[PDB]
RNA sequence: UUCCCC
RNA sequence: GGGAAUGGGAUUUUAAAAUCCC
RNA sequence: UUCCCC
RNA sequence: GGGAAUGGGAUUUUAAAAUCCC
């Protein structure tokens, strides 16, 4: 049927509009319609004080316009921009008494775990302009929404809600992205409620800076980013994505439990939008480790990328000098490198799948602590950034911890993290049970270098035959700083480092 | 429940010019990039022998001209929006429109376009002689 | 001009494509179509977010290239190759709320047994390229597909599907043949399925031996044999043959019903892909053996025709020196061959079709024993591989057991099976109740042949003259092992002796 | 339901090559054993004073070229199936293909068999000239 | 953990209707395999168990429960749960239910206030975790003492005066 | 509202 | 085409209705 | 007839 | 309260209907 629900008329009026106040063709009252055309009849004076409900339900984003950008993007996309991901979901109300065929916004949730109740509000046809106003509304008619029967009289102003909204987008995102995308499971109750908060436009420039515009300010029309948007209230340019058009069956809760376990707590805005993302994450991420993508540096990846290496070499360096195991297992290495050339030790190399390395030395393994535990019997182990369920008692061990939430380590999929520094790795869940045969690993440095000469150094942890006098020359107090700070940094990003319970610091001494 | 007032066809422009900053800015876009007028305006009929004014009371159009509803002539009060009115009141609603014959096609982007000669009561460069 | 159904765009948008990103002249949009060629307006700007579901319905197989193989084969070729027939039957599910007017494959059934359930996933047209990804798709309606309802949360992805695929194929097919003939009873949507697992292309051979290539790997482009195709995803080169292109009318179901009471329970596809493959059997042996045609020794064949001609000669030779009968009937040999030419009895022949000879040398015998029970009361009846529906009480039989499957014996049609052994005979179902006149018999071995002549024969069945003594020599000690050799090897072949119940070997003891 | 793509006189030659492990090879074999070209389609209405450049974002064919969709003339995109590229993505896709006039009646093998060069953008042995 | 089981509920009528299934009550009884008391029947041999030997018993004997809207509590569990906690939720699953209940038992008997008038058994390990605890704080704070040698310790959080380290040259500051 | 049978 | 069913309890008000819990 | 959203 | 959808093909007769197969 030529019909659509887009700005349909919601009043209880049995009669339409005069010619000269119907909005359309199918808004004419059936008195004036005559072969198709409207004939003005002087005998039915045109209404001065009617009052319509107008639906804002149907919205179809699908515009094609050169200069303007398009609200719904590729799934290429939204995994460039997951650092922009932000669930969305609304809990509506039913417009009762006045008028009858319309929803209304009422609970509105985000993956960040805000929900803002907004008073039902509608925007009404009157014979001079479209009014915004509040309107009579009812809780839906069901029992799984029984819990929204308060907040119907707990609700702001729209004015208040939107500048709510930007204010928590902006202190969300500005430290992660220059954009926001919204992240959907039905996008029509969702659009329509966009329509109370969201302005779109040609793509603009922050007012203050260089930056994306990403907020839009109706008292003074400017453009602000995210930095710069304290008092602004509606949303410019936004981004979506619809989860459900991944071609799925059933509901959101049914698709959200055959992966994850630690959200729940259906038909809450907050709740269904953490859900919302959490499946778009899963389906997105938790396969495999692609490295085509590149992410954009955005904090202090540079540094804690030198100072898990510096660490790693420093660490081993330190170990096989310790005890001078004859050989050693390195396990979990994308590629056939030793942490150490200089090491007298035979290093063998095992991983289950290596990042298309030529160098074949490689041995398969996949592996499982029940399964390999008479594989390593003799010695050292290492596992550096390796996910296994248990590790054996002869090992060091490098382990991110997923409890860690920061920049570069967003919330993840039943319980794990997305970890994004160059490249997007999913991380499961931290397990301490893992480290039952291990103990934490001290700090400490150590190096063999000679050396030549603002409190001068004085600490226990500085392993060097320089120490072993009465003083410590200024090169080895400089880098004992610079190593004390990227330990720091190392463990600060969430790293956490373990080594066999005989380690200790008394035999580095003896390597002089 | 309630009534449908609009068609398929104008789904996309509607839902555009809604989200829109600029809506009038926005339509001229939508018209430039190959899209499709606003349709389902509300046409008159009568003898076309009017006073041929641009905006009236009564259907007045002349013989070139085609007069319309003035509701389904302005664009905002197809998308449902705020008037850029001083006061936020419409000038086209509650009156009659004039459109020229030729320009009939796209009467919404005819009144963003045009204006009024306010010393004769017709369309400038359509129609008015004190020019 | 007409057009096809095959790539058809099953996306709801209204529009059509740019002229830049169509594929074909009926692709494109109205806007830019003149004249019979296409315009660029240089102000519409191209989509780049499209994603439009093409339809993989409606293939036409009907090419004729020099170095490439044609998948349907006619049925006088598929009989010569009736050990790789293989039934196969899809069912499917309907595109939905995205795309309408393609069926997609959601359980993939097999001869075999397997049923293999696929998650819903087609090809999509995007911007850059053809997106083989999981689509929207819903059970069809009705009554009899309700049960496809819970297989729409059970499926497995297509990488997955297709290498078991591959793993059932090689190890049905490893021991039978070198090539998969697809039995099909509609090939539309098993064409459309097939495209999702089939790669076509010259002959080739196995990468690591001699044998036709059947099996094709995308992750190293090579090929293999059933023997060798481990871990490959794709079938290379299969034949097919529709059985419904016979001359078959209505359903599937209801002509295979004409014939056989064992196989049922219709839309399941596994179940229908059996019914395919006995209607098939039906119609091209249950009418009569065919001995023009010759198949290939695969295995242990020419042992097992010696090990019965061994038995026959030995029983034939032992109950006609034990009991004496004046008269012996070759039931159903239209050779005149005498299994033992120096026996002091006369012979008989005949069988029970009319032969291409018109000769008085046999006699007419379509033997039943509602017919022909009185007819041979007298002497002896060799049925040797002639099924009856009961046997007189003075026979000597051997019969076929079709419930003991085989490389020799597949699955036939009805309950029989049909036999390979230099040629296919379809035997019928077995029954017990055929043998109520007769016993199993005994295990024995009987010489006659002079005894002129490591470990000495302590076995008492071995009726020989040297047996009556200390030990039983060396040649007969070997000879009896031979025969004890053939003798498990035919009754483990299937073959089962029956004899007369008053036969006994003491009869033979005294021949000596 | 949905919009038909293709003609009948296609539907050989697409199905082969859409099961084939190699479907140049196989594009190729299919016209050496007689068989017919793939037809309809997408060619342009163009004034044929272009610069004669191989791929283009308009249509820029010379007067002994003919310009046609770029996705008509890819038998990737023809077949839905997979590029051979390394990425994945066509080169054709999007943009305009210029194809002699004496080999325009099987721009989809013109394409298979010939590529462009780098520094003039001309097809190699049509139109190029740098050696 | 315990000789018992205490079953915490929030509407006991359903629960009780549940409980015929497989409950069993009677007179206080012993194991048959040691001095523990008996929370397990077996109807295959008439016998009882404690926890530690309730290999194959099918019911359970003589349990305990308290039903936490008898409590003052008004609407549903989840209502009354989610005022207090943010983690547990996903109504209408048993056991997420049950999750919930406990929860709520837990917050209105114990997040008030610790009761030092209540005293619990010595389960395990119990006084050598105090004894090392007792160490480690002695050690590290003479330590410290003695290598900073700071002013004045603020021994936040502890009512009684009881130094660790009484002979250390620092004055002390004690709050609650 | 839901299920069974034909 | 044939047929069946739509749980338990508490409280209040005037058998019925409403509210609340499961 | 079926599903999604509130 | 809002909204969406109801697959593919062949044949015959007079775009539609019917039949048949999946
Ligand atoms: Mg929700
Ligand atoms: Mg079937
Ligand atoms: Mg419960
Ligand atoms: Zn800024
Ligand atoms: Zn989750
Ligand atoms: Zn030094
Ligand atoms: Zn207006
Ligand atoms: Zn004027
Ligand atoms: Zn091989
Ligand atoms: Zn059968
Ligand atoms: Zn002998
Ligand atoms: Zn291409
Ligand atoms: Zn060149
Ligand atoms: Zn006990
Ligand atoms: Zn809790």
């Amino acid at each position: 049927e030529n019909v659509t629900g887009l700005f349909k008329d919601c009043s209880k009026v049995i009669t339409g509009l005069h010619p000269t106040q119907a909005p359309t063709h199918l808004s004419v009252d059936t008195k004036f319609k005559t072969e198709g055309l409207c004939v003005d009849i002087p005998g039915i004076p045109k209404d001065m004080t009617y009052r319509r409900l107008i639906s804002m339900m149907g919205f179809k984003m699908n515009y094609q316009v050169n200069g303007y950008p398009n609200m719904f993007i590729t799934r290429e996309e939204a995994i460039r921009h997951v650092r922009a991901w932000i669930g969305f979901d609304v809990e509506g109300c039913h417009a009762t008494r006045e008028a009858v065929g319309t929803n209304l916004p009422l609970q509105l949730g985000f993956s960040t775990g805000v929900n803002l109740v907004a008073v039902p509000t509608g925007y009404v046809d009157t014979p001079n302009n479209t009014d915004f106003s509040r309107v009579s509304a009812k809780p839906p008619p069901g029992d799984q929404f029984k819990h929204l029967i308060p907040l119907m009289y707990k609700g702001l102003p729209w004015n208040v809600v939107r500048i709510k909204i930007v204010q928590m987008l902006s202190d969300t995102l500005k430290n992660l992205s220059d954009r926001v995308v919204f992240v959907l499971w039905a996008h029509g109750f969702a659009l329509t409620s966009m329509k109370y908060f969201v302005k779109i436009g040609p793509e603009r420039t922050c007012c203050l800076c260089d930056r994306r515009a990403t907020c839009f300010s109706t008292a003074s029309d400017t453009y602000a980013c995210w930095h710069h948007s304290i008092g602004f209230d509606y949303v410019y340019n936004p981004f979506m994505i619809d989860v459900q058009q991944w071609g799925f069956t059933g509901n959101l809760q049914s698709n959200h439990d055959l992966y994850c376990q630690v959200h729940g707590n259906a038909h809450v805005a907050s709740c269904d939008a953490i859900m919302t993302r959490c499946l778009a994450v899963h389906e997105c991420f938790v396969k495999r480790v692609d490295w085509t993508i590149e992410y954009p540096i955005i904090g202090d990846e540079l540094k804690i990328n030198a100072a898990c290496r510096k660490v790693q070499h420093m660490v081993v360096k330190a170990a096989l000098l310790a005890d001078k195991f004859p050989v050693l297992h390195d396990i979990g290495n994308p590629k056939a490198i030793k942490c150490v050339p200089q090491a007298d030790v035979e290093w063998k190399f095992y991983d289950a799948q290596p990042c298309s390395d030529k160098a074949y030395k490689i041995e398969e393994l996949f592996y499982s602590y029940a399964t390999h535990s008479d594989k390593f019997t003799d010695g050292v182990c290492l596992f550096w950034n390796c996910n296994v369920d248990r590790y054996p008692a002869n090992s060091i061990v490098c382990r991110f911890d997923t409890r860690v939430l920061s920049n570069l380590n967003l919330p993840g999929c039943d319980g794990g993290s997305l970890y994004v520094n160059k490249h997007a790795f999913h991380t499961p869940a931290f397990d301490k049970s893992a480290f039952v045969n291990l103990k934490q690993l001290p700090f400490f440095y150590y190096s063999d270098s000679p050396c030549e000469s603002y409190v001068p150094l004085k600490s226990a942890t500085c392993i060097t035959r320089c120490n072993l006098g009465g003083a410590v020359c200024r090169h080895h107090a400089n880098e004992y700083r610079l190593y004390l700070d990227a330990y720091n940094m190392m463990i600060s990003a969430g790293f956490s480092l373990w080594v066999y319970k005989q380690f200790d610091t008394y035999n580095l001494w003896n390597t002089f | 429940a309630g009534n449908a007032t609009e068609v398929p066809a104008n789904s996309t422009v509607l839902s555009f010019c809604a989200f829109a900053v600029d809506a009038a800015k926005a339509y001229k876009d939508y018209l430039a990039s190959g899209g499709q007028p606003i349709t389902n305006c509300v046409k008159m009929l009568c003898t076309h022998t009017g006073t041929g004014q641009a905006i009236t009371v009564t259907p007045e159009a002349n013989m070139d001209q085609e007069s319309f509803g003035g509701a389904s002539c302005c664009l905002y009060c197809r998308c449902h929006i705020d008037h850029p009115n001083p006061k936020g009141f419409c000038d086209l609603k509650g009156k009659y429109v004039q459109i020229p014959t030729t320009c009939a096609n796209d009467p919404v982007g005819f009144t963003l376009k045009n204006t009024v000669c306010t010393v004769c009561g017709m369309w400038k460069g359509y129609g008015c002689s004190c020019d």
